[PDB]
């Protein structure tokens, strides 16, 4: 569980985030392709190129995503229940790569807020994206 | 180690710019600080209490620079890392009891302890080439294991 | 979750294993030590060798523990809570073993239950036993 | 793989008692059922909407043999599954998107349906041995993912 402590660190980390919510979020997606290329075989249908409108396009929704959990982080399991329905239903998503994109977005949060990003922050934002990616997988069986 | 030339000449040319003192003491503390079940096999550490006193603990800075000490070496013998990393194997395994898994959790960390020093020059395929490093380290690390 | 079907298959597979849970824990920890040895890093303190006093105890004490949550099936959370607290503060067993356990589990009743051993009891010992693991692991942090 | 002569033998030995046709059907069939979301790939296979209807299918115990199949070809050159099991990495990557960890899933539930089979005979030192031939056809078929 996300204690208040945790509920604050998050909050401003992803506050400094702001308007690059949506490039981060593109940036952390490239970032998974090239270091787990076995994430790829869920965008078959995707450009996968660097610059890819299809990638930013998709960053900014998982941005979107991630920052609406941010403004319920008390009530995260409603807030992110549809996410979790198509995930468990439809893209039936194996649950491994949801560790591998939560390390891909703390390298990435990392490489752009050298000040917030302290051992406290990191610990944090580490909880808070295990408690998302728990949430999404949480209907899978 | 599906280490590309390109691969392994920009693991190098990065690799020459790191204070191994530095970021040895980085990325131990944060280990201790991001998963601090790691804690278990520091006791004796003293005061890993909170993140400030995990983080300037004067042992776990000097024990993290002995262990980025055996991992620079690593780096000089990526041919090799089994035989270079096996008398440290032998010893997780038989007197320390670590778990690999520990292995692997401390390699993305370090990995985002690079991407937090080095920013945008932590580009997406520099980070490629250190997954297949951290991992090249964790199973050279566990192939003693038995 | 686990379905009434399945609370069903569960009680029904595990009824039948009866005086022999205990020799059922032992020979799970067998397979387990033997198919995945760097499990055995969590036990140096013990006697891992065949027939070892040690391991048949620890056998039955696993075996027990399953027992006890078969029969809180419905609210196995609360019925584990101490054992939640020894693995998540003491223990401390890192989550990538429990599905090694798991499985040496499944094997070791396959190959003692033949004929109760169906396709969807196979499948709901599976989920239980999953679901017994996330109770295990809830409060690492 | 690194199996022991005597590895390689109880494998070998067990294998030779094989009913390849009915382990073929069963090992998938229990797949499609134990985790269920496997069967995103097999919707053109028919009803799989019962445990029932998943063990009748015969298009399911068809695809079991062909599976077994390469799978035992592959216990033939054990000493480079990498080799033998390339171009069916491949196929696997390219062509049908196949997320290498069910390669993993399987396995398991393969070990399961052995032990099943052979009770008394499927001993701890003989699932040992086949855990690291599970192991090794994942990693060999995993291989050319990119
Ligand atoms: C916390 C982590 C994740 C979040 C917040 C997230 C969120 C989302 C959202 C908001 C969408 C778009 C739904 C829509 O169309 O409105 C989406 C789609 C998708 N996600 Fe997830 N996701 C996560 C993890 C993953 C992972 C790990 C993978 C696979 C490696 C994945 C694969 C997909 C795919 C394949 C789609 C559909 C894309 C398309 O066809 O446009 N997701 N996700
Ligand atoms: C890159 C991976 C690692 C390397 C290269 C490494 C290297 C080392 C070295 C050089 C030593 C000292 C050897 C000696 O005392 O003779 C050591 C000791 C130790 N290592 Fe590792 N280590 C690694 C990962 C870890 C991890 C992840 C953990 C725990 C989660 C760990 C736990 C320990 C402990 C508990 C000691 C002994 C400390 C003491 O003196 O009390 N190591 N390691
Ligand atoms: C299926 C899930 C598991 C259950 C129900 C379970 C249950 C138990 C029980 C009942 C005990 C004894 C408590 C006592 O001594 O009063 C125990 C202790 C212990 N368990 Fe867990 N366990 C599980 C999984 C694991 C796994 C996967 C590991 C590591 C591979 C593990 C490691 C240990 C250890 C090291 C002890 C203490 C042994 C000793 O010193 O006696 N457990 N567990
Ligand atoms: C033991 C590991 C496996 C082996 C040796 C294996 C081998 C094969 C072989 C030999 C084919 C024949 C296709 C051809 O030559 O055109 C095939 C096809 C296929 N496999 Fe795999 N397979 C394995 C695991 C899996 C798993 C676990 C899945 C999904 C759960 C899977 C999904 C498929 C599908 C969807 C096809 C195509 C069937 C069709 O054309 O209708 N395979 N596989």
């Amino acid at each position: 569980v996300l204690s208040p402590a945790d509920k604050t660190n998050v909050k401003a980390a992803w506050g400094k985030v702001g308007a690059h919510a949506g490039e981060y979020g593109a940036e952390a997606l490239e970032r998974m392709f090239l270091s787990f290329p076995t994430t790829k075989t869920y965008f078959p249908h995707f450009d996968l190129s660097h610059g890819s409108a299809q990638v930013k396009g998709h960053g900014k929704k998982v941005a979107d995503a991630l920052t609406n959990a941010v403004a319920h982080v008390d009530d995260m399991p409603n807030a992110l229940s549809a996410l979790s329905d198509l995930h468990a239903h439809k893209l039936r998503v194996d649950p491994v790569n949801f560790k591998l994109l939560s390390h891909c977005l703390l390298v990435t949060l990392a490489a752009h807020l050298p000040a917030e990003f302290t051992p406290a922050v990191h610990a944090s934002l580490d909880k808070f994206l295990a408690s998302v990616s728990t949430v999404l997988t949480s209907k899978y069986r | 180690m599906h280490l590309t030339p390109e691969e392994k000449s920009a693991v190098t040319a990065l690799w020459g710019k790191v204070n191994v003192d530095e970021v040895g003491g980085e990325a131990l503390g944060r280990l201790l600080v991001v998963a601090p079940w790691t804690q278990r096999f520091f006791e004796s550490f003293g005061d890993l209490s909170t993140p400030d006193a995990v983080m300037g603990n004067p042992k776990v800075k000097a024990h993290g620079k002995k262990v980025l000490g055996a991992f620079s070496d690593g780096l000089a013998h990526l041919d090799n890392l089994k035989g270079t990393f096996a008398t440290l194997s032998e010893l997780h395994c038989d007197k320390l009891h670590v778990d690999p898994e520990n292995f692997r959790l401390l390699g993305n960390v370090l990995v985002c302890v690079l991407a937090h020093h080095f920013g945008k020059e932590f580009t997406p395929p520099v980070q490629a080439a250190y997954q297949k490093v951290v991992a090249g380290v964790a199973n050279a690390l566990a192939h003693k294991y038995h």
